């Protein structure tokens, strides 16, 4: 996995372009959001265990059927397999976060996550909704914080989104 | 693997006869044939390296194969490719060895392409530089050594196409 | 995770404790002729998918079988000595 | 880089970043700003530094390839010099070793064996384009970059 | 297309005069 | 081959983690010597200590005859 | 300590330290007088801050065994809160969370369920000390000093606190 | 020694010599008086192959260690062709590489590394020393000889 | 293992008494010298394989121990000492970074002793490199720096002892 | 691992010749036990937790060395033996449905004295906690059978110490 | 026996008995009379059992080393009879084949083949001591026995 | 493992000198016994069992160590011990062939004491068995090879005293 720095400075010999203008500008237009982002996977990383409760819990009351008999978060042991995935989702947003790159997702999160959910049988459509309520809730603890300009926070957790929903147009 | 002897063996049992006159003409000749194999061996085994160097030179130097964005960029991916060639070398010496392509079709051709498709590598770069390798095998051990070994050599190009 | 390659993980209890037990085969150097016998019994299996040891005549495997029973080497060097083999 | 090691050993042990982890990488991230300015320090001057080593190196190393009357021998050479000046100005945009050893530093013995090119001449080379650097650099930014140059010395050295 | 032959071509008077060798010689 | 009579003590240093079952972390067993180096660093990166060390196969300063 | 992790780290990969992990150990290093001052402040402030926790501890959860009128018990209480906010402190000095990890982490959950306290009285008293450290320190202090309690409460927060299927009353106890 | 080697490989499958192993040892015994004509040849001549390939290995690479004015790199080289050529001879005594490799054959990479000897000039001194000691002997015993001159090479490469 | 700041910690932490002034000062120290380490680790990282070059040449070259008969006779046996100099610089490195001779303790002096005894290395010899790598450490990184890392590496040549 | 029934077994084979009257007589003792034992065995599988934590609280907490600088400090260490202590627990239970202490020789004792003298576990703390084990599972299944998981628990103790 | 064995299947999943163990190994313990009573009568009627199996035993396979004419090979064989009815007693007692397997059954073949004994007379007189014994008790009783003794002939084929 | 000509070469690479005329003379005389060497390990080979059985007849059956209670009672004991005289056998084979002792101490008599007086094995009666042994092999292939072969059986027991 790779992280924004080193993306753009690999890119810098690939491309032939050197550390030309463009480059110069994005480099320092991430540096500018980096301490940013520490804070954001601070107020995450202190905040773990409730944002994925507070996401689980509205979850189900969104899905009422996926805790009833024949539900797939019924009983403790598949709710418990919920929790933790939400904090798996949790913390590699995270790490993208910090990095500023979705290399780390791509490769440790997403890398055969519809294989898997294709032989569990774990529907996509609710870990779509749970990882979205899992943003809401960090923007939420952010805005709390008083953090304004928190617009790459989104990123990650859209992405993953992009990545695991299957295509309906 | 099998080789030619095992060949020739396989080929018999699989009709419960002892080797026919012409199977025993085939066995005598790989026999006879032994002693020019052996040096061709000895002779490639002492110019592994060279003979690699040659083929790099003659076939991906200077192409946009060692260039940034290349498949050859990066010092990784030169020692990689360098040696690849070097298994296809000591291999092809195998081969020759024993008569047979069956253990160039064990050990390396089986999913090759498929693990070369999976990872970018150009198969028919990879289609010329065993061919100039042929060449420099020929060119270092002679014509008909050079002609045996080659006999490998387009095996391996022909299993990676 | 076993490198900076490999990513860690948790697994709950409750799935541990749901799922199919392994049978776990430990080796004592105090343990009867029988019992050491399963013991490697299980070790062919897992190293070679199955005890073909007597299909393909591992003789050798005896001297090996020896060395463990004896004490001499354990679990792990028996079975390095197995990978390193000609089977 | 610093920051992707933090994420690897963090998830290693399936844990968030710690607070100390997540220190070093606002630390990083402030000082990013001055090691760019390095950097494009570093890539203007290239040139420059590639001319005058170059001239040292052919001095002090006469007896290698590039000095050898090939004209495709002393093109690439000096292609490869600047090639590795610019690799250190990115690994210094970086702030670690990690892009430079994965574009030139692992394989870069076994590469240059295979071209028949003596290692000790390339870190005769590498010497002398550290010692040029050094002399258009303070000692603040030497500090941030000779560490670089000293680690493909290490490893061009058998 | 299996034939790369003719892609193989590989890869004259010298650039320096008194080639390999140090200054102020003995 | 020249082989080694190693005695060693390596405790798990993550067993309360990976809540894996107990194990016997005492033991004594012959390492070859072209695997010695590779465990003896494997034991002291897992702090364990490694208690006594002797040549049990082959003989000091021998120059040939290692296979 | 964090030296001893990028230490730890070269050693795996058996590799001197790169440039970039030398110089995250010297501004490390620079940032040691500062890491001490706070660790004084921290020690200074043990037993003010463990005894309002206290406090606010038994007004919101009464039914608690350090509430249960056994004098061993509530010592044995605020000597573990004190103990916690001992481990912070080395936390502050070294770096890293590794002193807490070690010492009062790994097996925290097991040690409590052996011992008998239930862990969300125990999660409920850390939210009063980490709110008292909060009160105490500086808002620069607690910034720095904080993360280190939320890193204590992520470990025994779960399952527990919140719960949102509910009417959100809390009159029902009779 | 070969005779090492057949007994490990019957051994390997806990088994007695078996024909191929035999037929292996008959061979490698009835050839001890040529192999042992080939060592006395070794040891005879050892001073002038190394002199010789001394001089044809300067001329080749003049840019070396051994003749850059130092008499004790001089000397120290030259011991090195000498002992390059004793293990050659304990090599054809023994009808196998195995004392060429277990004292100059592994780890000679590290060696001259941290020596600062290039490898690729030590390839040269020994594809001289070849030459010179191939000319010395029968086309039967060449054959034999730079077989292990060529392993001596080859593990340099 | 252990460094200086860990050292302290458990020190303090086996009384369950927060740092005394003495410790607070003792770790002030190290915080102080941090810097200096760190500039003798990053000297001592970029001059490994010389330093190693430069301990053979002036502690083991040219004696009996490299002749015939001796214990560094033989090239897989020069390159063993090679790597345990090595080895021996690398470990003296990280013990001079953590302020701590723990680490040498631990991943150096582990039965090292044993082995050698049993292998017949010569522990005079050992000890005489030793002292020899940390003399041209000390003449690479300066006296004091020197001094330092010669703390460690002293360390290691009296467990070798 | 060995019981009652091929321990006498055993002592009648090495003699050549059947159970004697007297080893028919222990024979019998241990069947007539069986039942007693099976229901010692499901008594101490339905409570073993409790069991540890009782002991815990009898013998190891509020001491000197659950207090700092006692080896049951910090958390990790604490968990580690309470580990042992349900593992002892579990294996004394398997000895007392075999009717012999072979298991607790080849799984609990071997190697766990010099495991203890290694890490510094304090064996007569360890001991102690052991003979309060005993007392726990005496109180809680009765007297007969708290008897011989008590004679089970001694030579646990005796093996340790 | 059935207890070792239970209590090694709870051993190697790190659990105690299940349930279903406890209660077998109560019925097993129930039936110690019974196992007693049987290997009692086994050991009261050995002499009869072997003299009646080894007539029989010769009676089909007179070219065996036991019926050769020597007196000491007659008498070891019967010996050797007599020891596998007591390791049988020896298995009805703990109520599996583990004392038999331990005690005459692993390294049966080899120990024989050593003492050139052919392998299917051993079977046969096997066969011929198992029909005396079986005729010597109740066929409830029999279950274990006989099974024990395909056991013997199982394991030297 | 050593043979006769690796004992030379190692004796003449200590002294970093040529094999001296004594040296080369037994050389000489190693190599003209060679096909005795292999004739007798063909012989062996052949009559292996044969010798093991003769053997077991002859120094351990119809004592008390076949007996209940001694240490070749039960089969697996049995079985153990006439394994152990084929690897005596076999190993003694290897050691005439190559010339030389060394097979034997590094893959027989390594710890072989250590290990029978742990088990139990009474090393005298397995003394008198490789006496034994020594004067089956003797009276199957001759005086003169019996003799050759008697030297390592006289090693082995030596070995085990
Ligand atoms: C060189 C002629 C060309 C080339 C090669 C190249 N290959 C890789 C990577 C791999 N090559 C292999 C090959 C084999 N697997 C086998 O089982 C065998 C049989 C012995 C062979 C030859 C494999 C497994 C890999 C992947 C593992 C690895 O990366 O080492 C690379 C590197 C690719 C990368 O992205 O790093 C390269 C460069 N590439 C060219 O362009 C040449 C034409
Ligand atoms: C100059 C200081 C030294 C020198 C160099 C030299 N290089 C070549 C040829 C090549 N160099 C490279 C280099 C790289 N490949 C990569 O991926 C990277 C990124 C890290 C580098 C720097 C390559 C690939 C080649 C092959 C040709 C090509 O570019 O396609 C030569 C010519 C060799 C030949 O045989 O033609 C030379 C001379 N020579 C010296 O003497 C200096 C010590
Ligand atoms: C000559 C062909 C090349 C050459 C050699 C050279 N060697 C040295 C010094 C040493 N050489 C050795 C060699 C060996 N040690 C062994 O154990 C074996 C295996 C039998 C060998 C071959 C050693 C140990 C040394 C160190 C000195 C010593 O003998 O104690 C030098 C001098 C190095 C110096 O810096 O003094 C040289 C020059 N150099 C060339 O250029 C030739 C290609
Ligand atoms: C060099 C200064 C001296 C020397 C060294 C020497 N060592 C060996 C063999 C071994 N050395 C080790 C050492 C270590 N193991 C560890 O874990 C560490 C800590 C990092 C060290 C230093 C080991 C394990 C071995 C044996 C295994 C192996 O080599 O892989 C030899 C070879 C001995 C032989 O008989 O072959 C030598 C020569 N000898 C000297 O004379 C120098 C003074
Ligand atoms: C608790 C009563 C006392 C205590 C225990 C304690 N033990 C360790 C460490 C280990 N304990 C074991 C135990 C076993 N090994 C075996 O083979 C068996 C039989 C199945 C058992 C029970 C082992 C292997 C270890 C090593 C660590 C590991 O988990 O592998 C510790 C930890 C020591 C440390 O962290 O340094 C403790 C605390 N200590 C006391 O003070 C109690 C009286
Ligand atoms: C009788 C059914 C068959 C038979 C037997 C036979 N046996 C011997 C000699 C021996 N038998 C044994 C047997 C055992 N040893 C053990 O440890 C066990 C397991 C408990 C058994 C069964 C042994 C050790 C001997 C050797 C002598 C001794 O006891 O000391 C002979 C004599 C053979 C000879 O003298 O060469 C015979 C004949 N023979 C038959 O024909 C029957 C099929
Ligand atoms: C027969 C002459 C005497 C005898 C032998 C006996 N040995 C064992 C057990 C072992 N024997 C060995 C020996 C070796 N194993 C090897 O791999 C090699 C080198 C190829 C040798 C020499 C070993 C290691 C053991 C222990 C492991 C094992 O059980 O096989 C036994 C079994 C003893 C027991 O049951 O514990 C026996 C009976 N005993 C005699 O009484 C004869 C005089
Ligand atoms: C083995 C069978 C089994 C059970 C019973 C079980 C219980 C269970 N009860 C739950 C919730 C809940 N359960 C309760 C209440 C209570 N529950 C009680 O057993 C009390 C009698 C009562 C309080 C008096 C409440 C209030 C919640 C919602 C918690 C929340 O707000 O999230 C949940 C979380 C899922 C959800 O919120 O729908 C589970 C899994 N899990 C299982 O696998
Ligand atoms: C540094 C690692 C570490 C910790 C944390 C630790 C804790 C610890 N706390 C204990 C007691 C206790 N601890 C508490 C604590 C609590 N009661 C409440 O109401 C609160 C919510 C909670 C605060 C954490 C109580 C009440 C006891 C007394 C229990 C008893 O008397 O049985 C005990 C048992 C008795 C003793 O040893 O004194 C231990 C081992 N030991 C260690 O080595």
């Amino acid at each position: 996995m790779q992280d924004k720095l080193t993306s753009v400075a690999k890119n810098c010999d690939l491309t032939g372009s050197s550390l030309n203008r463009e480059v110069v500008e994005t480099l320092k237009e991430f540096l500018a959001d980096g301490e940013k982002r520490v804070q954001v996977a601070g107020v995450i990383g202190s905040n773990a265990a409730e944002i994925v409760k507070t996401a689980v819990s509205l979850l189900f009351q969104e899905y009422p059927e996926l805790v009833s008999p024949g539900g797939n978060a019924y009983t403790t042991r598949r709710y418990n397999m919920y929790v933790r995935d939400m904090n798996y989702f949790l913390r590699y947003c995270s790490y993208a976060i910090v990095a500023g790159d979705a290399s780390v997702l791509d490769e440790r999160l997403l890398a055969g996550l519809r294989d898997t959910f294709n032989s569990l049988g774990i529907p996509l459509g609710p870990t779509a909704r749970s990882i979205q309520l899992m943003k809401n809730i960090v923007k939420e603890k952010l805005v709390t914080a008083g953090m304004t300009n928190i617009t790459f926070v989104d990123e990650p957790f859209d992405y993953v989104v992009r990545e695991i929903s299957e295509t309906e147009i | 693997m099998q080789d030619a002897i095992t060949a020739l063996i396989n080929s018999s049992d699989v009709q419960g006869r002892y080797l026919d006159p012409s199977s025993l003409d085939k066995l005598q000749n790989y026999f006879q044939s032994g002693d020019m194999r052996a040096k061709t061996a000895i002779a490639v085994s002492a110019n592994a390296k060279n003979i690699v160097t040659k083929t790099v030179a003659k076939s991906l130097l200077y192409t946009d194969i060692t260039a940034p964005g290349g498949n050859m960029y990066t010092c990784r991916r030169y020692a990689a490719c360098v040696r690849d060639l070097d298994y296809f070398l000591r291999y092809a010496t195998y081969a020759m060895l024993a008569g047979d392509t069956s253990i160039l079709d064990e050990r390396i051709l089986n999913g090759l392409r498929e693990t070369y498709n999976s990872l970018g590598v150009p198969i028919g770069a990879t289609i010329r530089s065993v061919q100039a390798m042929k060449e420099v095998v020929t060119s270092l051990v002679g014509a008909d050594a050079g002609r045996e070994m080659g006999v490998y050599f387009d095996h391996i190009a022909a299993g990676l196409s | 995770g076993v490198s900076n390659d490999q990513q860690g993980l948790q697994l709950p209890q409750s799935y541990s404790m749901s799922a199919e037990v392994r049978p776990k085969f430990v080796f004592k150097q105090a343990a009867t002729l029988t019992q050491k016998q399963e013991a490697i019994a299980a070790i062919y299996r897992h190293v070679f998918e199955r005890d073909v040891t007597d299909t393909y005549g591992f003789t050798q495997k005896a001297e090996l079988e020896s060395q463990l029973i004896g004490g001499n080497i354990s679990v792990k060097e028996f079975v390095r000595r197995l990978g390193k083999s000609r089977l | 880089s610093i920051i992707t090691k933090a994420i690897a050993s963090a998830d290693r042990e399936a844990r968030y970043l710690s607070p100390g982890e997540l220190r070093t990488i606002r630390d990083f991230y402030n000082g990013g700003e001055n090691r760019l300015r390095i950097a494009t320090t570093l890539i203007e001057n290239r040139k420059e530094i590639v001319e005058r080593g170059s001239l040292k190196f052919w001095e002090c190393c006469p007896d290698t390839p590039s000095n050898s009357g090939n004209r495709t021998y002393r093109a690439s050479c000096l292609r490869d010099q600047d090639w590795y000046i610019r690799l250190i100005a990115y690994t210094v945009i970086v702030g670690d070793v990690e892009p430079l050893k994965d574009i030139g530093i692992v394989g870069v013995k076994e590469m240059y064996e295979s071209l028949e090119i003596p290692l000790r001449n390339w870190v005769e080379c590498i010497r002398c384009l550290k010692e040029v650097t050094l002399d258009l650099l303070s000692r603040e930014d030497a500090a941030e970059v000779t560490p670089y140059f000293d680690c493909l010395i290490q490893g061009m050295i058998p | 297309s299996p034939r790369h032959e003719n892609q193989l071509r590989r890869e004259t008077v010298p650039d320096k005069y008194n080639p390999r060798k140090a200054n102020w010689a003995a | 081959m020249r082989m080694f009579k190693v005695t060693a003590c390596v405790p798990s240093q993550t067993r309360i983690r990976t809540q894996r079952e107990l194990q016997n972390t005492y033991f004594t067993k012959l390492v070859p010597y072209d695997n010695w180096f590779r465990e003896q660093q494997r034991i002291m990166k897992m702090g364990g200590k490694i208690v006594k060390v002797q040549l049990a196969t082959g003989k000091p300063g021998m120059n040939t005859g290692l296979l | 300590s964090i030296v001893k992790q990028m230490i730890l780290n070269a050693d795996e990969e058996v590799r001197y330290l790169t440039p970039g992990e030398i110089h995250a150990l010297q501004n490390f290093y620079r940032s040691g007088t500062e890491r001490i001052r706070l660790a004084k402040v921290l020690a200074q402030n043990e037993k003010k801050i463990v005894e309002r926790a206290t406090q606010k501890f038994w007004k919101i959860c009464p039914r608690t065994p350090s509430n249960s009128g056994n004098a061993r018990k509530t010592e044995a209480a605020m000597r573990d809160i004190g103990w916690y906010i001992r481990l912070v402190s080395y936390c502050l000095l070294a770096g890293n969370e590794k002193p807490l990890e070690e010492i009062g982490l790994i097996g925290m959950k097991e040690l409590y369920n052996s011992v008998g306290i239930p862990l969300e009285n125990v999660r409920q008293y850390m939210l009063c000390v980490k709110a008292e450290v909060s009160a105490m320190l500086t808002p620069e202090d607690a910034a720095e000093v904080i993360p280190y309690f939320d890193l204590i409460l992520q470990v025994i927060s779960s399952p527990g606190a919140p719960y949102f299927q509910n009417n959100g009353r809390t009159d029902w106890q009779r | 020694s070969i005779v090492t080697e057949l007994i490990l490989n019957a051994d390997s499958e806990s088994r007695y010599p078996a024909p191929k192993e035999i037929q292996v040892y008959q061979n490698f015994v009835k050839t001890g008086e040529q192999r042992i004509r080939i060592a006395k040849i070794l040891a005879e001549n050892e001073q002038r192959i190394v002199q010789n390939g001394s001089a044809r290995f300067w001329e080749r690479v003049p840019n070396t260690p051994s003749n850059s004015g130092n008499e004790r790199k001089t000397a120290s080289c030259q011991r090195d062709q000498g002992w390059y050529i004793r293990l050659i001879a304990y090599s054809v005594l023994a009808g196998s590489e195995k004392p060429l490799e277990e004292i100059g054959t592994i780890g000679i990479k590290e060696m001259y590394n941290n020596l600062e000897i290039p490898l690729r000039n030590i390839v040269e001194c020994m594809r001289c020393l070849k030459e010179e000691a191939l000319s010395l002997m029968s086309e039967e015993d060449a054959l034999e000889v730079s077989a292990y001159f060529d392993y001596v090479m080859r593990s340099l490469s």
